């Protein structure tokens, strides 16, 4: 399987500021150039949510506001307007092999 | 004109009798002959002078693109290779089936385990994909 | 409306084969695999396996490969998850959750239980 | 043209 | 009454281009809606 | 190797003015040429019916050599196979060459009738000129060469493949030379062979094809036959 | 003349056609149809009248 | 005409009594005598359905 890792462990921002997660894999996770990242959202008493996929950075659950980037071995995760409804541990996920594992994580917060 | 006409009628003749004893008595692998959506049963019928056929036929429409492999071997000993029989192996795209690889028929888009039924053993070759983990034939 | 119901937490004590479920609502329920997760800290999750509901076709970890397994009851709706020999470095919220394809050949998790857990 |  | 005739160019049905790989596998097509 | 063969589709396509042939407009042969004016109605009437005939037979045969789906062609076609046939991005290289070694006259329709005028060279001794004098009238085919040249490169890139089942609904969009190799097993060639020799394989096909080059002169029966076929129709107008 | 002309050539494009569809479109199997040496991919372009 | 218009609607329906169906080998010699919506099938799965 891919080790995934994330970086900054957390993050802090002011209201309306753009933010973003960087995202490295150990080895590529483009099979026929289908890349297979999809990233989770989750906050403290529920179960994480979807919100995009490498090639969809609307729908799969979500606004035009969470937007991924990248190939190969490096990805990320951009938004332009955070919200305080934006804290959340998020997470980078690997569907391209079995065990299917995924990043600890990182955590999203309001200064 | 009438001997020309009469030579004419025989050759034709000629041809219609190849039609019935291969378009109407059984259906056909050809192509050419009948409608063009490979074939299936067709039927004859009287006109004057002659002989009216019908063929019903297959029509495709409404095609998409899918990744598709040569064939599939197991990583952990390369002797052991499979290709589909009347199909092809895909990507899956359903939610259906956990299985990595599908096995799909060739007139129509359709995904299915794969399974020994599906299959036929064939020698290894360079672009076979190496699967790391679940074939069921052979499970091993 | 898509709904995945769960059942009950437990304090389970340890060597105890432990049985959970997860029923689906709103949905025909053998058209879509079940995923099952582990989450043991807001930042340790990790796959435990996959169900075929119309197949019974399986995937798992390979470190739950000789203590889980999985069934499901087509007239409940529903799916199981049993795990052999429980230990307390499984105490954990557990989640089963509905396989999707929101892009060409991309597994994704989709809607998600709210969870259960086992100490 | 155009059909009657 | 009807008009004047109107030139044309006889049109030429494009085949559907499926596009050429390299590497161990391919672009497939296939129909999802079979008519008789 | 290679062998080839010649099918004619069709024969040129003519009319003739039956009351311009007969005679030049003369008030005199009108008047008499009246007595028998419906033979050349009967005249004008088989030819015609014989020239919607070919009409048909050309639209006909079209309908099945196009295919639904087909590659895309580019440069470097068939990997180490040499594949001169490709258009030059058109005709093709062979298609020009056999046209070239034919000796039919340059044909009509442009700029045409203004190379029987006096507004030309005094060298012209074209009996397409002389259509304008006999009242004849060679009809234009009927699908234009740029669309019979596209009808070829969509069976061009049909070819790879043909095998897998079918082939009248799916396509299977594989590299030429991977569908040669699938051809070679379908002879009952072993694939342990295929794949120890391939570069001698292509070698050998590509010897096949380059003697294309010299094959176009009449000792080539099938060249021979295209030739024939222009000769029979320049006669029947002479 | 010409009449008998446009029956040959009609004939002979039927023969065309069925050429294009398993000569061209497919391996054949038939041996005795093509060049003499079983049967491998084959080609066709334009050439006058056919 | 030689054959009356009887004969030969009789040898045309005689055609359409021997469809369903032309397969499980030969075909030169047995009957199958099935169900002409099961000779269907079999010729859908015979184009790889
Ligand atoms: C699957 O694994 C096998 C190795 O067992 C690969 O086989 C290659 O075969 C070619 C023969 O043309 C050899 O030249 C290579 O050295 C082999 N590779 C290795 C790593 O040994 C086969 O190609 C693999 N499949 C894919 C898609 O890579
Ligand atoms: C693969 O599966 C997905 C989902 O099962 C299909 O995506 C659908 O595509 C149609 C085509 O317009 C859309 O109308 C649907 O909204 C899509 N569904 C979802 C859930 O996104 C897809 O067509 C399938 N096939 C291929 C070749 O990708
Ligand atoms: C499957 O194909 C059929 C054609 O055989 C389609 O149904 C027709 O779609 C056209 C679209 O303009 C309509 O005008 C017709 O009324 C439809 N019905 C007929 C001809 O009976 C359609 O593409 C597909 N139908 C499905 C998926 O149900
Ligand atoms: C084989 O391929 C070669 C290129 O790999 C080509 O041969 C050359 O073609 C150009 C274009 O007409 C000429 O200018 C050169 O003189 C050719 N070289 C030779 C050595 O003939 C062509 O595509 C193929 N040639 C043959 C003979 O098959
Ligand atoms: C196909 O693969 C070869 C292998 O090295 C590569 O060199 C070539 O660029 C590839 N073709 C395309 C169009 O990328």
């Amino acid at each position: 399987d891919i080790v995934l890792t994330q970086s900054p462990a957390s993050l802090a921002v002011s209201l309306g500021q753009r933010a973003t997660i960087s995202c490295r894999a150990s080895e590529s996770v483009d099979n026929y150039g289908i890349s297979f990242m999809n990233w989770f959202q989750q906050k403290p008493g529920q179960p994480p949510k979807l919100l995009i996929s490498a090639t969809s950075n609307q729908g799969s659950g979500v606004p035009a506001r969470f937007i991924g980037s990248g190939s190969g071995t490096d990805f990320s995760l951009n938004i332009h307007p955070v919200e305080e409804d934006d804290t959340a541990m998020y997470f980078c996920q690997q569907s391209k092999e079995v065990p299917r594992t995924f990043g600890g994580g990182t955590k999203l917060e309001i200064k | 004109q009438q001997l020309v006409r009469s030579e004419s009628a025989a050759l034709s003749a000629q041809l219609a009798k190849d039609k019935v004893n291969e378009c109407v008595k059984a259906q056909s692998k050809r192509s050419g002959f009948c409608g063009q959506g490979t074939h299936i049963v067709s039927f004859v019928v009287n006109a004057p002078n002659g002989l009216y056929f019908m063929h019903v036929g297959y029509y495709p429409s409404n095609h998409i693109e899918v990744v598709s492999a040569y064939g599939l071997c197991d990583a952990a000993n390369p002797t052991n290779c499979i290709a589909p029989v009347n199909g092809y192996f895909i990507k899956t795209n359903n939610t259906r089936i956990v299985d990595e690889w599908s096995y799909t028929g060739s007139s129509f888009y359709a995904p299915e385990p794969i399974t020994s039924l599906n299959t036929k053993y064939v020698a290894p070759q360079v672009t076979y994909q190496n699967i790391s983990t679940n074939l069921p034939p052979p499970l091993l | 409306q898509v709904q995945l119901q769960q059942s009950g937490p437990e304090l389970v004590r340890p060597g105890v084969s432990v049985k959970i479920s997860c029923k689906g609502s709103g949905y025909t329920f053998t058209d879509y695999a079940i995923h099952w997760v582990k989450q043991s800290h807001a930042k340790s999750l990790e796959w435990i396996g996959v169900f075929s509901t119309y197949y019974g076709n399986t995937n798992y970890n390979q470190k739950f490969k000789g203590r889980a397994t999985m069934t499901v009851d087509k007239s409940s709706s529903t799916a199981y998850m049993e795990l052999a020999r429980l230990t307390s470095e499984d105490s954990a919220i557990y989640y089963c959750a509905r396989k999707s394809y929101y892009v060409d050949y991309v597994d994704a998790m989709d809607y998600w239980g709210q969870g259960t857990s086992v100490t | 043209d155009t059909p009657s | 009454v009807p008009g004047e005739m109107r030139l044309a160019s006889i049109a030429f049905n494009h085949p559907i281009q499926v596009d050429q790989l390299n590497s161990s596998y391919f672009k497939l097509s296939i129909p999802t809606n079979f008519s008789f | 190797g290679v062998t080839q063969e010649y099918i004619q589709t069709t024969i040129q396509k003519v009319t003739v003015d039956c009351k311009q042939y007969v005679c030049n407009g003369f008030q005199k042969c009108e008047q008499l040429l009246r007595e028998y004016g419906q033979f050349c109605s009967k005249i004008n009437q088989a030819l015609h019916g014989a020239n919607l005939r070919q009409d048909d037979s050309v639209r006909n045969l079209f309908a099945s050599v196009k295919s639904s789906q087909s590659s895309p062609i580019i440069p470097g076609f068939g990997g180490d196979f040499n594949l001169t046939l490709l258009e030059p991005v058109a005709r093709s290289a062979i298609e020009d060459l056999l046209f070239d070694k034919v000796t039919i006259a340059d044909p009509g329709y442009m700029q045409g009738y203004d190379d029987c005028m006096q507004q030309g060279p005094a060298s012209a001794r074209d009996l397409i000129c002389a259509q304008y004098v006999a009242g004849y009238k060679v009809l234009p085919p009927l699908m234009d060469v740029n669309m019979e040249a596209a009808y070829t490169s969509s069976l061009l890139g049909s070819i790879a493949g043909v095998g897998w089942t079918a082939g009248l609904s799916s396509f299977a969009a594989i590299p030429f030379a991977q569908s040669i190799f699938y051809r070679l097993n379908g002879v009952g060639i072993t694939q342990q062979v295929l794949s120890e020799n391939q570069k001698l394989i292509a070698n050998k096909f590509n010897q096949a094809l380059g003697a294309m080059q010299t094959g176009f002169t009449t000792t080539n029966e099938a060249f021979h036959k295209v030739q024939d076929a222009v000769n029979n129709n320049a006669q029947a107008l002479s």
